[PDB]
């Protein structure tokens, strides 16, 4: 599947797709917590 | 005021380079097009009639080049019984 | 895992936090491993970055067949971003399943205690990968 | 008088004068473009017609070069799971 990027719309949307994809993996990574200290932090993405 | 210096806003300069030493070498039927490329310039000397003509394909050639995300799709379904 | 660099404008520069290891070919030849970043960024008007980015991600893993066998995870493109947004380059979403059943013909699929007459095998397995800038 | 000393302000001088030996060299149609490396300094040698010109290139590749810090993000997760 080919996809252009025309311009910062488009890297937007696809970068914005993917990369708040992968955080919310991570954040579901968070929220199902470690099984034995839960005071400890996950390796999460930035914020924006 | 002979020579001009063209600061190129989308392009490498030596790619450029490469093109222009065969415009220049026929289009003169003297001429030096040579590439900074630490500052990103070309530098185009030339009369005032090939200036122009130079001018106008390095305008024609700096140009926003696009880029294409790729995504290849890999699928192996398989099923082994033996009785 | 995140490096950085901090270059001029078109001029090639690299990182590595890897290894050398001994690599034996026949002739023994030191090959670098580990996480490099080799980039050359060109700024374009509007100020938007073009890059020319060859990063890689290797790891020594084990086994040791004949010699050593390596992990990369390289990738050699060009990129043109903006001047401070992110884009994604390259990644890999695997996602594999599995099974593995064995019956005994017959009293195999009784459907109270056929159960302890079966090996039932799985595999579930899924592995993310992005690269970002 | 005839020859003049520039002092490059922001680029390496063994640049310039990679760049520089083709300006003049069909600019021409004598010069000697020569770079003190340990001085940083570049030596033009020319007419008064020429020393315009290349007075004018090096007035114009003279440029503050702008720096880019360039950060790479990797992300691996990973699930598995057999019964």
């Amino acid at each position: 599947r080919p996809t252009i990027l025309r311009d910062g719309m488009a890297a937007d949307g696809v970068s914005q797709r993917k990369y708040n994809y992968m955080r919310a993996e991570q954040i579901y990574r968070d929220e199902q917590g470690l099984s034995l200290m839960p005071h400890t932090a996950q390796p999460i993405l930035p914020a924006q | 005021g002979n020579s001009q210096v063209f600061y190129l806003k989308y392009s490498k300069a030596e790619d450029l380079v490469d093109v222009l030493k065969q415009v220049s070498g026929t289009l003169t039927a003297v001429v030096s097009i040579a590439a900074s490329k630490h500052s990103n310039a070309l530098i185009v000397t030339a009369p005032q009639d090939i200036m122009q003509s130079l001018q106008s394909v390095i305008e024609q050639l700096d140009i926003r080049r696009a880029q294409v995300h790729v995504e290849a799709l890999i699928v192996e379904v398989a099923e082994g019984s033996n009785i | 895992s995140t490096p950085s660099i901090t270059t001029l404008d078109n001029q090639e520069a690299f990182f590595m936090v890897g290894q050398d290891v001994p690599v034996l070919t026949g002739t023994v030849e030191r090959k670098k491993v580990g996480i490099m970043l080799k980039v050359t960024p060109q700024i374009n008007e509007g100020n938007a970055v073009q890059m020319v980015i060859e990063q890689e991600v290797s790891k020594v893993e084990g086994q040791t067949s004949l010699d050593v066998v390596f992990g990369e995870r390289k990738l050699k493109t060009t990129v043109l971003a903006n001047d401070g947004e992110l884009i994604v380059l390259g990644g890999l979403m695997d996602d594999q399943a599995g099974e593995s059943v064995a019956k005994v013909p017959l009293l195999g699929d009784i459907p109270l205690i056929g159960n302890l007459f079966k090996s039932t095998a799985d595999k579930k397995e899924k592995r993310n990968l992005m690269v970002f800038i």
